[PDB]
């Protein structure tokens, strides 16, 4: 619609992104599984996990796709899927002033090829993904805990990991050191059920 | 059968003693909306919640007290419980039966349905 | 499914033994480096205990990842990335022993 | 008011019992107790008499008060009480 | 026969007569509504369900308008959106700004529907209306200023409750809802009007101002106050039961729960047994450690065996505790496991579950055409069962006849009388109602367990069985014989094999008596040897606790995950909402620990193992939400025919005759201040 | 000695058909013969029918009744009653 | 405040107190609620 409340939408960028998505799909039919452009003009390419390195290399070196900047590499944990972890690569093409997202899937066991060869920035991002979610990255130069404690056990950002964790720290005089003890909260984190019983967005309705 | 229990990091006590309940949340009787009652959910058994002496705030040692995981289908929840080695009890979804409704029956000629007041 | 490192359980057991050798040989140095009060036997007993904890695994993929995690802990221990408390965390000391007898648990609390 | 133990009773009706070990926390320190009981204070406030059947109270000060609520005064024995303020209003007989 | 209608262009097949709202529900669209209720008659007054149909000039009321073949329901069209916005604006025009102080806040259909379909501002520059509140009882706090005149309460009271008290007074904007005179709305299902009310006009008086919906944690559970087996949702905040809400179960409680069930949680916080108590030298119960109490009880168990050690099952006990105690008594070669309720043991007795089950089931009531009630008061004995009977009578015109004292049942019935000889007359065919039963295609006979408590209970059972047999001979898989139990534990105990009645314990006075949650008072210290050792294991200290040498604190139904079987034989498991107070533990754990201390350790250490043992005793007690089909009618009938007791002339007067006799029944209810207030209100 | 007998027969399982026939005909006579003995009749599901027999001082022995004819079930019951 | 005095209210303190932390008049936290679950009282008369 119109008026200040509604956000203005640019259709030109939408058309450009759709065309380029088709371009990428045609060039890489072996790996590209699905191409989507969001209504807010964000092209997303879904690729089979085996194509992490080829697709990224194409999107980085190709003359008409000069995405030479790995903006952010992250993971989304959806426990309702067999391949719960979804590895998402956010790219930036300075030459064409555009961005693209490469989304792949992985299990808790299936390794994913490291993209350090494609982007050197991928090192620490993949370390974080392994540390927080537990997605092993094959051929990684140094895959180790980057954010958790040295002796920490478990992957915190997993949806099945408790928010407060399983262990807590304190200083004990008898052992003269900081010791790890089972977590005991003086005030339990009060879970608030806020989801309304009435549907909010008809456009995103999943038919039964 | 995938055995991720060794890789989860969950303490053994909270791998065996836990009793996961797979269920579809019931509709709050106060409201009439059914949007909440559309996705399967997984919750853990409730445990002791004592009182903190200083303030009276409820204290707990259960680390999984607040863990609620939503799942698209019952099979997904069952598989996830199996992966993590948690004893899971599944409650089949209860869908209200279709009910025949007639406004005319409120003004029936020879039936009990006839309403006394509108 | 693509194997993480080992295609078969026998290959995985080879990796497990390699890791066990490294941990077994590192324990004496670790006690010296962090000036731990545990004995070399105690550390090696803990290493064997930790390995035996994950002795029910049958999937080579899971065994591979367990070895990888075991390697990572060894790397931190060797590189002194861990601290003295971190090494001692394996030896749960302050934590009071939780009984297993039902009658004892019955007295202790509402523990299920 | 003060409990038999000697501990001043809060407006929330709370007073550590004699057998309560928690009473030791006030051994050398005072027990913070508010000395303006709200329930007593409103009881002091007089009951306004407004001829209109329905009156509206905002708590005073407009935007500095409470959401405006309309009170009905049909009940003769009872006096219309503000939901938020607690001020009582009556219809003159 | 299904006509093809379209919702938003999506084809959907619906049976003729389907309302537009129902078809939209079929495709997955929940049209906003305030007055329409699935279990209440269509009203069409709120006007919030207005929706546009393609090629139609005027928006239709989806809640009432039946679909026509070819209609394309434009649920999200501009017409529908604007209609919803306008109707919400009208609803909120006079609605008071009470959201911060309204208990319905956070769970108000008005709030959420305004947020999802209504506008975001108001054009009402005038003054709002104010309505004087009306007292309708000590349970439902009424603020009629917030009423939106949805007429849900009136329809519910008129049809489900059956009490024609609520109504609209006046016309226009001054139309007030409520009794014209100052009258208390008395019903066994009155509490549900709180739930049906979309706005916070009707609020739970005990739950008022206590907590908000978002913070409360919900735990689905089963009610134990009655044998209906109503599914409940225990809303607990910070480890404290805050309120009890109905859980949808079409087969048992639909969407309604009894007032006792809804407002008996307060009893769980009063007169509670927390620490083990043993009697001192002076003869006074004193707090002690679990070790000492269990050791004393174990020593007494070692001292005496056989009939010297007996157990009285309570009314709020669970299957797990029952099987644990049964095995413990078996360890001392004792079979005197008696229940507080007396079920005729002649003939088949408890051997055939059909002999003590409502074979027709609660759902079958809707299919029944003639229901005969014998010495029972279902309105108070089993409120939901009576509600189901009333629903069937309202829709299926089910004929109802009661052989008992004439008691209000919220529906009109044929009062055959109260003399038991009417049963003999019906069996012989002399009574015309026997002919009525002969004509009926699905006749149902219900015998109240209260009548079985009479000394001629065996004779009453024989007469009812003979009537059912005559019906069977005169006439699919329809069941006729049905027994309505009033105690939740009774069904499970009889399934396990507990002796139905304390008569056996009276016959052989036990030196050691174990009162497992037994507060009936059937057996006193006088009815026992002078050196009797009584062990009361309950959650509340009501009757057994004062007359007990050792008190073992037990867990309440909201404090344990236990199995309770309803009168229809459907095993159901409760869930843990809060942990037991003080040192109280799960009952089966207590019994198992006592067995270990005595040395006769029971073969289970976890809940799963105990339930496996329960399956070993009776497999039906582990198949939850399963009404197994077992007929075995002829065999039990013959075995009953074998013995011929004499019916007593004493009229079949049900123990409960008024709502005053309904409020306070169990130990929790007796310790419930709210139920006491209800009793006081109805008496005065 | 023997305190109670538990007969667990599945509703539709063909292996339980013999037990069903026993209950339909001979069970009435057996109950008349042994009034005091509680012949508990419960129902199984997706499991072989069994005959649990509780003896004195908490002793139980389950007898598989899978595909046992009515005569065979009666024989097993007699053996329990006749030692 | 001399030129524009603040609005006078009865509930306002008549003597401002400085931070009393570390002094015997310090504030000690405590619960303002009451006992939730009432316990059973054993009978005072020996059976
Ligand atoms: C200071 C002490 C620090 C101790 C640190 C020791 C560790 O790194 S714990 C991680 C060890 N985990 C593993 O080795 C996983 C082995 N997984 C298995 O499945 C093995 O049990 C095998 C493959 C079945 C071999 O079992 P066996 O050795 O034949 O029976
Ligand atoms: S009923 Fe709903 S909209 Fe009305 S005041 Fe209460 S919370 Fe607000
Ligand atoms: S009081 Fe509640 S249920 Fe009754 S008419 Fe008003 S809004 Fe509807
Ligand atoms: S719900 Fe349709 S008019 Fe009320």
């Amino acid at each position: 619609d119109t008026r200040p409340t509604i956000r203005p939408r640019n259709d030109v960028v939408h058309k450009q992104l759709s065309a380029f998505g088709q371009y990428v799909a045609e060039i890489l039919p072996k790996y590209v599984q699905q191409v989507q452009v969001s209504c807010f003009n964000e092209l997303e390419i879904f690729i089979h996990p085996d194509g992490v390195i080829p697709v990224l290399t194409f999107l980085r070196d190709h003359t008409n796709a000069q995405f030479k900047s790995l903006a952010d590499l992250t993971a989304v944990d959806v426990p309702t899927r067999q391949n719960r972890f979804e590895i998402v690569y956010n790219l930036l093409s300075l030459r064409f002033n555009s961005r693209i997202r490469v989304k792949t899937y992985t299990d808790e066991l299936t390794p994913i090829e490291s993209s350090v060869t494609v982007y050197k920035a991928a090192n620490w991002y993949e370390r974080e993904i392994w540390d927080m979610f537990g997605v092993f990255f094959a051929n990684h130069p140094d895959l180790r805990r980057i954010l958790t404690d040295y002796g920490f056990e478990g992957h915190p950002f997993r949806k099945d990991f408790p928010l407060s964790g399983y262990v807590e720290l304190r200083y004990d005089d008898e052992v003269k050191r900081v010791v790890a003890e089972p977590v005991e909260l003086a005030q339990e984190f009060r879970k608030f059920d806020l989801n309304s019983p009435w549907e909010a967005f008809p456009a995103y309705r999943q038919p039964p | 059968k995938l055995d991720i229990t060794t890789l989860t990091g969950v303490p053994e006590e909270h791998i065996k003693t836990r009793k996961v309940r797979i269920f579809v949340p019931a509709r709050n009787n106060m409201q009439s909306g059914v949007n909440n009652t559309k996705k399967w959910k997984m919750e853990f058994d409730t445990r002791e919640r004592w009182e903190n002496p200083l303030m009276g705030w409820s204290s707990t040692a259960d680390p999984l007290s607040n863990l609620v995981l939503t799942f698209s289908t019952k099979e997904d929840a069952v598989a996830f419980a199996e992966k993590n080695g948690w004893s899971f009890d599944v409650e089949e979804r209860k869908v209200p039966k279709p009910k025949s409704k007639s406004y005319g029956a409120n003004f029936s000629w020879n039936k009990r349905t006839r309403v006394s007041t509108k | 499914v693509k194997p993480i490192f080992s295609r078969d359980m026998n290959e995985a057991k080879r990796r497990v033994r390699e890791l066990y050798r490294a941990w077994y040989r590192e324990v004496p140095n670790t006690v010296h480096l962090f000036q731990l009060d545990i004995s070399v036997k105690q550390g090696r007993d803990k290493v064997r205990e930790m390995f035996m904890k994950n002795a029910h695994v049958t999937d080579p993929r899971v065994v591979d990842l367990l070895v990888i995690k075991g390697k990572m802990e060894l790397e931190e221990t060797i590189n002194v990335w861990k601290q003295r408390t971190h090494i001692m965390r394996f030896f749960h000391e302050t934590e009071a022993p939780r009984p297993t007898d039902f009658l004892s648990k019955f007295y202790v609390g509402h523990d299920p | 008011r003060t409990s038999p133990t000697g501990e001043k009773v809060t407006h929330t009706g709370q007073a550590y019992d004699d057998g309560d070990y928690r009473r030791v926390r006030f051994s050398d320190r005072q027990k913070e107790v508010n000395e303006n009981f709200a329930i007593d204070l409103i009881a002091e406030q007089p009951v306004s008499e407004v001829g209109s059947r329905v009156i509206s109270c905002d708590g005073g000060g407009g935007a500095l008060g409470h959401p405006r609520v309309y009170i009905n005064l049909d009940k003769e024995t009872k006096t219309g009480t503000c939901g938020y303020c607690g001020l009582q209003f009556r219809q003159p007989h | 026969n299904l006509i093809e209608v379209f919702v938003d262009g999506q084809s959907v097949m619906v049976e003729p007569g389907t309302t537009v709202l129902q078809a939209c529900e079929k495709v997955g669209m929940q049209i906003p509504r305030f007055c329409y209720h699935e279990r209440l008659s269509v009203a069409g007054n709120c006007r919030m369900c207005l929706v546009e149909i393609e090629k139609a000039p005027k928006v239709v009321a989806a809640c009432a308008m039946p679909v026509m073949k070819g209609w394309n329901i434009l649920t999200n069209s501009e017409k529908s959106k604007k209609a919803r916005e306008g109707v919400m604006e009208f609803l909120l025009a006079n609605h008071p700004l009470d959201c911060p102080i309204c208990d319905q806040g956070g769970e108000c259909d008005l709030q959420d529907q305004s947020m999802m379909f209504g506008s975001d501002r108001s054009r009402f520059l005038e003054g709002k209306r104010a309505v004087e509140d009306k007292n309708i009882g000590p349970l439902v706090k009424t603020i009629m200023t917030r009423c939106i005149q949805c007429t849900r309460c009136i329809r519910f009271a008129s049809e489900i409750a059956g009490v024609d008290d609520l109504g609209t007074t006046g016309r226009g904007n001054d139309m007030q809802v409520g009794t014209y005179i100052e009258k208390m709305f008395m019903s066994e299902l009155s509490g549900n009007i709180i739930d049906i009310c979309p706005v916070g006009a009707l609020t739970s008086k005990p739950y008022a101002f206590t907590a908000r919906p978002w913070e409360t944690r919900k735990t689905e559970s089963i009610d134990v106050m009655d044998a209906v087996g109503s599914n409940i949702v225990v809303s607990t905040r910070t480890g404290e039961v805050m309120r009890i809400l109905p859980r949808m179960h079409e087969d048992i409680n639909e969407e309604w729960i009894s007032d006792k069930t809804r407002f008996a949680y307060d009893g769980l916080k009063r007169q509670r047994l927390t620490q083990p108590m043993i009697r001192n030298e002076k003869g006074l119960l004193t707090y002690t450690t679990w070790e000492d109490a269990l050791s004393r009880v174990a020593g007494m168990l070692q001292s005496f065996q056989g009939n010297d050690v007996a157990a009285i099952a309570g009314g709020l006990v669970d299957a797990e505790a029952l099987v644990a105690l049964k095995d413990l008594l078996n360890r001392v070669d004792s079979d005197s496991l008696c229940t507080e309720e007396v079920f005729p043991t002649a003939g088949a007795g408890t051997d055939l579950r059909s002999n003590y089950l409502l074979n027709t089931t609660i759902a079958g009531v809707e299919e029944a055409d003639v229901i005969l009630l014998v010495g029972t008061n279902p309105r108070f004995e089993a409120p939901l069962f009576n509600a189901r009977i009333r629903k069937s009578w309202l829709h299926n015109d089910l004929k109802v006849a009661l052989i008992g004292s004439p008691v209000d049942l919220t529906y009109r019935y044929d009062h055959l009388g109260d003399s038991p000889k009417i049963l003999q007359d019906i069996a012989s065919g002399n009574h015309p109602f026997s002919q009525i039963l002969k004509e009926a295609k699905k006749p149902m006979v219900v015998l109240g367990s209260s009548a079985l408590q009479r000394s001629d209970g065996t004779a009453i059972l024989a007469a009812v069985s003979n009537i059912a047999q005559n019906i069977r001979l005169s006439s699919g898989d329809w069941k006729v014989m049905n027994i309505l139990h009033r105690i939740a534990s009774q069904v499970a105990a009889l399934d396990l094999g507990y002796k139905p009645g304390v008569e056996a314990i009276r016959k052989n006075p036990p030196k050691v008596l174990f009162l497992l949650g037994a507060d009936g008072g059937c057996i006193t210290r006088q009815d026992l040897p002078k050196d009797c050792f009584i062990i009361y294991q309950g959650h509340h200290g009501d009757v057994g606790a004062p007359m007990a040498d050792v008190i073992l604190p037990g867990a309440a139904y909201t404090e344990k995950s236990a199995t309770y079987v309803n009168t229809e034989g459907r095993a159901q498991q409760t869930k843990v909402a809060v942990t037991p107070p003080g040192l109280a533990r799960e009952d089966w754990k207590i019994i198992r620990a006592l067995s270990e201390i005595a040395g006769m350790t029971l073969p289970y250490d976890t809940l799963d193992q105990v339930r496996s043992r329960l399956e070993e005793v009776s497999p039906n007690l582990v198949r939850y939400d399963d009404v197994e089909g077992a007929n075995y009618f002829q065999q039990a009938n013959e075995l009953s025919k074998l013995v011929n007791q004499q019916l007593l002339a004493d009229p079949l007067v049900p123990p409960q005759l008024t709502i005053k006799d309904f409020y306070m029944t169990d130990s929790i209810s007796r310790a419930s201040q709210t139920m006491a207030k209800c009793v006081k209100a109805v008496t005065e | 000695g023997l305190r109670e007998i538990r007969i667990h027969l599945c509703q539709r399982s063909p292996g339980s058909q013999g037990v069903r026939d026993f209950i339909e005909k001979r069970y009435v006579e057996l109950k008349k013969a042994n009034p005091d003995l509680p012949i508990l009749i419960r129902e199984c599901s997706d499991v072989q029918p069994k005959l649990w027999a509780r003896y004195a001082f908490g002793q139980e022995k389950n007898v598989s009744l899978n595909n046992f004819s009515a005569d065979q079930v009666t024989r097993t019951l007699e053996n329990v009653l006749s030692g | 405040p001399t030129t524009k005095p603040p609005t006078a209210r009865k509930y306002i303190w008549t003597n401002h107190k400085f931070n009393v932390s570390g002094t015997p008049q310090q504030y000690v936290p405590y619960s303002t609620t009451r006992k939730k679950i009432q316990e059973w009282v054993p009978p005072s008369t020996p059976y």
